[PDB]
Order: structure tokens, then sequence, then C-alpha cells
RNA sequence: CACCUCGAUGUCGGCUCGUCGCAUCCUGGGGCUGAAGAAGGUCCCAAGGGUUGGGCUGUUCGCCCAUUAAAGCGGCACGCGAGCUGGGUUCAGAACGUCGUGAGACAGUUCGGUCUCUAUCCGCCACGGGCGCAGGAGGCUUGAGGGGGGCUCUUCCUAGUA
RNA sequence: AUAACCGCUGAAAGCAUCUAAGCGGGAAGCCCGCCCCAAGAUGAGGCCUCCCACGGCGUCAAGCCGGUAAGGACCCGGGAA
């Protein structure tokens, strides 16, 4: 008896709202949909997982003084090129890159690592193209 | 923000309040605006400004007789200006007045394969005592074990000109309407024939 | 014992308001809106308004005196809450008024311009001598202060802008 | 101490080229002063940039001349010899002092004394070719992200006023 | 927008306190701003303007072969490239 292996199914898609979800909390749930961790056809070899869009990526809450202590680094090649970057910045400047990010780190390493991130569309505030379906959830 | 197109044609003195004032003659042709391009469906603000006319039809189909005056398109109607809305058609040497402060872009003399020392003013080697066939040579390029390589922006030998470089805030010594003529003093890149642009200053802006 | 936390505050021809996350004033002299912690319960009793904490815990206790003192300030306040004094000493040290703008010249190579913020009212009740009229009171307290702090008095010698009060030394 | 390296990890100093740390030499901002002013002392913040030319010695270092806003201290195999130098050290010649009967010996001295055209990979400076960017083309562009730059003195007015 | 620091308002702690809630000033430094690169930014963006929706095959999935169109190379005269 060999096991069951899934077949090429169904491209889900999925909402989440973002305004007043703590952060990692919302990153960890994000993650093991973007693999579908959730289906019980889970396969690890293949991306078998929902496509997920986020919206009011901005009003993520957040605990402790991390506006202001959390930094987010940056190395370019070149000598002195570490920039380091406060939350408060990142979000005023470029929020649905502190979710994302989040999210990259969550995913795992790899070439199919990536892809998974790639199933996953950040937006500022609400709204967003609504091709596909989008069953909003918690 | 006033930009003109223009071709650098010379240098020469003027004298001026009994004192020698050395100037690069531009001449900043009527600039027949072919497109605008606002933040309506573009996100930004500009006006192409196409130049030197010429073109007996070596225009092929991608031409735009779509915006009116294209008066057969020139040949570089290349760069817009950002930021700039002109007296609505053609735009000329009449932006500017003499006293104004400009920023000329050119596009400076290629030198080739350059080496550091002239690439980058390096002081070489010795050209006698201890010597060695290491007269014009960079040096050490790093340090031992650690951190065991280059860094990556490691000023060495490469090509060198023929590039943008925009020396700013020029005085405007005069303008001449009548020949489209343009007066700056000093420092305008590239050689003579070459394209450049003015633009308002940044010191104010 | 005894804390400036549970007193209670007045009324008399001014209104309260509360909200859930801040209350609002208003008198005689304009509204103020007092932004105060969503804890800590402020209740609008019979020409008073209490202020009661949650708990006895250290960080409650802390935020409870503040709160009482931070609304009782804006009742003052639209009903006369301006004032804070600012005399100028020293000898070539004037102070003029050029509208609704105050410019006093203190010594340097030029004189200095200050005109007022919104809400705030400048006088000059003679040349050498200034006061900042509000509703605010952490708005006067501030404005006041910047312009003492245009330099000013510790010198070694009677030089500057003062508040009415501090002798000062050597 | 003796742990990788003795079927080799070239050793001082200079030159060249840097880059980083800050326990800051200058410049910026501060608190205290036994801070009248000007000028200092002392401590705090601050690494952006700057941080001179000579005489002596192989020297590093240091002393000295003339300046300076200042003449900063360190790390990078006491950074850097498949980059240069080769004065010093450190083979073979020779000499002095000294030691040894002697041959010879000296972190003692002296004069001399072979520094090896070809870059495979990584790295770095440049410049292309290919394919991709799901119709194919010619123009014009946004800027995510990078890089460059960042120094300072004197005099004058204020005012010979506080 | 901040550092040292200087303050406003202000409890805990009646007084007082620049701080514990708040706010204001405050460095040649930090983020922008200037200059240059830059969509292999596989997240490969945009705008304008051109050619068009062939012939057989692939009977369906994406394709295969020709001519072609807008264009583009080849070749040649040259160039402060
Ligand atoms: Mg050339
Ligand atoms: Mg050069
Ligand atoms: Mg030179
Ligand atoms: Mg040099
Ligand atoms: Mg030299
Ligand atoms: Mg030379
Ligand atoms: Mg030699
Ligand atoms: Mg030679
Ligand atoms: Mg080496
Ligand atoms: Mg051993
Ligand atoms: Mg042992
Ligand atoms: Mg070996
Ligand atoms: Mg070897
Ligand atoms: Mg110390
Ligand atoms: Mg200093
Ligand atoms: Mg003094
Ligand atoms: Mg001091
Ligand atoms: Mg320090
Ligand atoms: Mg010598
Ligand atoms: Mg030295
Ligand atoms: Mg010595
Ligand atoms: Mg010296
Ligand atoms: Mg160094
Ligand atoms: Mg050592
Ligand atoms: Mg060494
Ligand atoms: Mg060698
Ligand atoms: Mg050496
Ligand atoms: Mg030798
Ligand atoms: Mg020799
Ligand atoms: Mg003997
Ligand atoms: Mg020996
Ligand atoms: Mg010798
Ligand atoms: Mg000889
Ligand atoms: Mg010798
Ligand atoms: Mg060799
Ligand atoms: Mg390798
Ligand atoms: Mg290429
Ligand atoms: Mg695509
Ligand atoms: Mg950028
Ligand atoms: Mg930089
Ligand atoms: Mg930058
Ligand atoms: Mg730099
Ligand atoms: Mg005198
Ligand atoms: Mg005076
Ligand atoms: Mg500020
Ligand atoms: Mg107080
Ligand atoms: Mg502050
Ligand atoms: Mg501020
Ligand atoms: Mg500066
Ligand atoms: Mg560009
Ligand atoms: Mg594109
Ligand atoms: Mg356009």
């Amino acid at each position: 008896m060999k096991t069951y292996v899934p077949k090429q199914v169904e491209p889900r898609w999925v909402l989440i709202d973002a305004e007043g979800k703590t952060l990692g909390r919302l990153a960890t749930k994000i993650a093991t949909l973007l693999r579908g961790k959730h289906r019980p056809d889970w396969t690890p070899n293949v991306a078998m997982g929902d496509f997920v869009v986020v919206v009011n990526a901005d009003k993520i809450r957040v605990t402790g003084k991390k506006l202001e202590q959390k930094i987010y680094t940056r190395y370019s090649g070149y000598p002195g090129g570490l920039k380091k970057i406060p939350l408060e910045k990142m979000l005023a400047t470029h929020p649905e890159r502190v979710l994302e990010h989040a999210v990259k780190g969550m995913l795992p390493k790899g070439p199919l690592g990536r892809r998974l991130f790639k199933r996953l569309k950040v937006y500022a505030g609400p709204d967003h193209p609504h091709q596909a379906q989008r069953p909003e959830k918690l | 923000m006033k930009g003109i197109l223009g071709v650098k044609v010379g240098m020469t003195r003027i004298f001026r309040d009994d004192r020698a004032v050395p100037v690069t003659v531009i001449l900043a042709g009527p600039c027949p605006v072919v497109q605008r391009r606002t933040p309506e469906k573009d996100g930004y603000t500009a006006v192409q400004l196409g130049f030197l006319p010429q073109n007996p039809k070596r225009v092929n189909r991608p031409l735009k007789g779509h915006f009116a005056k294209a008066g057969v398109e020139p040949v570089r109607i290349l760069r817009e200006i950002r930021d700039f809305n002109p007296e609505g058609d053609t735009v000329t040497v009449e932006i500017f007045k003499p006293g104004e402060r400009v920023d000329v872009t050119g596009t400076s003399k290629g030198r080739g394969f350059a080496g550091v020392m002239k690439r980058w003013n390096f002081a070489g080697g010795p050209d006698s005592h201890g010597a060695h066939k290491i007269h014009r040579h960079p040096g050490s390029i790093g340090n031992r074990k650690t951190p065991g390589r280059v860094y990556k922006g490691k000023k060495m030998a490469g090509h060198y000109g023929a590039e943008r470089v925009t020396v700013m805030n020029l005085e405007v010594v005069d303008v001449i309407p009548e020949e489209n003529l343009l007066l700056v003093k000093g420092a305008v890149p590239g050689p003579n024939g070459g394209l450049v642009i003015v633009r308002e200053t940044k010191k104010a802006a | 014992s005894r804390i400036g936390r549970l007193p209670i505050p007045v009324p008399k021809g001014v209104s309260v308001e509360v909200a859930p996350g801040r209350v609002k004033v208003k008198g005689p002299k304009g509204e103020l809106e007092v932004p105060v912690s969503p804890e800590m319960r402020v209740v609008v009793e019979e020409g008073v308004v209490r202020v009661e904490r949650p708990s006895d815990e250290r960080r409650h206790k802390s935020l409870h005196g503040l709160t009482r003192t931070l609304i009782a300030n804006a009742v003052k306040g639209v009903s006369e809450g301006y004032s804070k004094e600012l005399l100028i000493k020293g000898i070539g040290y004037r102070a003029r008024l050029v509208g609704r703008a105050l410019e006093l010249t203190v010594g340097f190579s030029h004189p200095v311009v200050v005109e007022p913020p919104e809400g705030i009212t400048f006088e000059v009740p003679e040349p050498t001598r200034v006061r900042v009229s509000g509703i605010d009171k952490q708005k006067v307290g501030q404005v006041a202060a910047n312009i003492r702090a245009i330099r000013k008095p510790s010198a070694y010698h009677e030089k500057g802008i003062y508040y009415a009060g501090e002798p000062v030394r050597l």
C-alpha cells in the first residue's frame, strides 16, 4: 500500500484582515496556510497550498517597544553598506514589507520555499484585485 | 523647473565690467514639446522635448504626429524635463535671464580603458630607486587572510569617461534669442557638438 | 497620605463629557479635550467629576493623580487659565510688541520676533514685562518657557528674561 | 602554553592602496567649573569628514625646525613582498673589540653581498554574448535598491558694544 | 526624526521631580534632499507610437514549417565612442 499523493488539485484563495492582529502570531498562521499543511493531502515536495491575500497591512499591532527598538538590517556588498531600519520608519515608508518579511522568514528556504512566498499578496490598508475567490477568515 | 536641450558649441572669453569672463556657448534651439505625461497616466510630470530637426524621413513608423507639432520628428526627442510645464508650446532660450544659475548635464569625454592614476589620481610607484615595472600600478589591493577578499568598490583601472555628468550652479553670462544661443561661464561636460540639457539650478529650486 | 488623586474637581458654568478615551470640558473661555488613559474611569457627579482607579497597583496610583490633575487644569482652563509672568531685567533689555507678535530686544545684533501659536495671546503692560495668555496651560507653560529660553538669566548679574520669582546668585 | 602549519604559513622598516574600531586629535552639540569677558580645565554625546612639510637615524618610536582647526590612538597574519622596495635582520668574503691554546664564537660593531616574464578558481575593476521578462516591434521613462559626496580657516560688519 | 542635554505638563509620594502617561526644543552625526547607477526589482514596472490576428500541418494539451508585416541585423563610410 503506497501512501496517497494528490494530483493537481485546487488553487485556493483566502483573504485575511491583519488590522489589530499581532504580527508573528498572524505570520505563523499565514505560513502554515501558504504550505497547505491544513490540507489532509499535504505534500512537502509539490506546493499544494492556498494563495493568501492580506489587506489592512499597516494596522498590524505589536507589543513592547518594538516600534523603536526592533531594527531591520540590510547589507549591500559594499564597505559600511550595512543599513539599519527601525519598525516605525518601515511602516511609515513601506508597510506590507514588515509582514511580508515576517512570512518570508517563516517559509522554508529553497526554490520551493520561494514561490510559496510568491503566493502571498500583501496590501496596505484595504482593497486589492478580486479576480479569484477570497473566503475571509481569522 | 525649466529645462531645455542643446549642443555644446565652444568656449571663449567675454570681458564684462572690465573683467574677463570665460564661458561655454551652448545652442539651446527651439524645443517642440511632443509629449507631456502627467500624474494622470504616468505618475509624474515632464515634457518630451525633441531637439535638432533634421530627418529626411529616417523616421520610420514609430513617428508621433499624434501630438500635432512634430514638425518632422527631431533626431533626439530624448529626455524630458521632469516637473516642468512650459509656456504651452515650444520651449526656447527665453526661459533664461542673464544672472540665473543653471545645471548643465552632459556626456563626459571618453577615455576608454584608463588606468588607476587618472581614473583615480593614484600616486603609482617611484620612477627610480627600487622601481621595477610598477611605476603606474595601484599597489596593494587588500590585506591578508582576513577578510581574504577585495572590497566591493575597489578603485581600479577600467573604462573611464563617456558618462553622465552634471556641472552645477553655472552663471548665465548672457542669452542671444536671435540665434538660440546661451552663454554659461566655464565647465560644461562632453565635447563640442555633443548634446547637453540645461536646467534650473538646485541651489534654490 | 491624602492624595491629590481621588479628591474632586468642580463645575460652575462649564460642561463635562466622558468618552471612553477622553473627556471634553468647554467653558466661557473655549473648550479643551483631555486625552486620558482608557483604564481609569472618570464619572460626572453633581457639580463635580471624580476619577477612580481600577486596582491599587503602583502603576494605577501613578496614573490616578495624574489623570485627576490633568482634568482639573482643563476646568480652571476654560474659566481663566492663562497667566505665566515674564519680567525682563537687564539694562538695554526692553520688550516691545508688534500686533499679535512679540518683539523683544535682549542684547543680540538683532531683535527677536516671537509670533504666537494659536490659542495664545501676548500682552506687554510696560516694555519691561510680558505675560502669556491661554486656555491650555501645557501650551502656556511651554510658550512661556520658550520665550524665556532665548538665553537669559542664570548669569553673573541681573540680565535676561526672568519669571516672576527666581532670585539668582553670583 | 606548544594547539593547525617544519613533503615551507617569506621575517623589520619604508612605498602604494586602503578599510574598520572609538577608549575622539580637530571641527559640531552639550553638563560642571575654583566659568567676568576672551581663553582653559574636566566629564558627556558624536566615527561625517579632516588629521601638514621638513632635519636626524634602516629604523618603528622618538628628539628637533616651520606650520596647523588639529599634527589622535589602535585593528586588519605587529593589513598589504604571486603589489614594489631591500636600508635593517638573516648564508658564503673581510675587519675591529672581546672570548677561546685552537678550529672558531658574539640580541656586539664594520664594508659587501642573485626579491622568481604567463592568474585556473574565488574576489575586485571594466566590457560583452545568451536566454528570460508568454504577440512582435521603435521610442520615452518610474526608481525598489545601491553608490558618490560630507573637511576647515582667516578677516570684516555687528562692536571696540555686552 | 534623534544623542548628550535643556525644558513644559505631571503623578506615584499633598510637597517636589523633564517621565512613570504625554508634549516641546536639541549635533559636522541619522533619514530624506544633491550627484551618479539602476526593472535579471524572475516582484523582469510604466507611458507613447507602430505591425498585425497568415499558409499547411499539431484531428484535441503546448506546438511544427515556411514565407511575411512593423522593425532588425548582415555589409560598407566613419566617430573627442
Ligand atoms: Mg576616447
Ligand atoms: Mg580622475
Ligand atoms: Mg593631481
Ligand atoms: Mg595622490
Ligand atoms: Mg609620495
Ligand atoms: Mg610619479
Ligand atoms: Mg631591483
Ligand atoms: Mg623601469
Ligand atoms: Mg600577499
Ligand atoms: Mg606542537
Ligand atoms: Mg602536551
Ligand atoms: Mg603543501
Ligand atoms: Mg606554498
Ligand atoms: Mg575618559
Ligand atoms: Mg568638540
Ligand atoms: Mg568663556
Ligand atoms: Mg566645556
Ligand atoms: Mg564616546
Ligand atoms: Mg638617513
Ligand atoms: Mg607618529
Ligand atoms: Mg629611538
Ligand atoms: Mg611631522
Ligand atoms: Mg590604519
Ligand atoms: Mg604581534
Ligand atoms: Mg606585517
Ligand atoms: Mg619580493
Ligand atoms: Mg615589508
Ligand atoms: Mg642588505
Ligand atoms: Mg643591494
Ligand atoms: Mg688570545
Ligand atoms: Mg647571530
Ligand atoms: Mg650597511
Ligand atoms: Mg660594490
Ligand atoms: Mg650588512
Ligand atoms: Mg613574480
Ligand atoms: Mg575557489
Ligand atoms: Mg547582458
Ligand atoms: Mg510576467
Ligand atoms: Mg533610492
Ligand atoms: Mg556612503
Ligand atoms: Mg544614500
Ligand atoms: Mg563615503
Ligand atoms: Mg583694544
Ligand atoms: Mg549690542
Ligand atoms: Mg526637531
Ligand atoms: Mg513641574
Ligand atoms: Mg525628546
Ligand atoms: Mg524634536
Ligand atoms: Mg557642513
Ligand atoms: Mg538614469
Ligand atoms: Mg517593460
Ligand atoms: Mg512618456
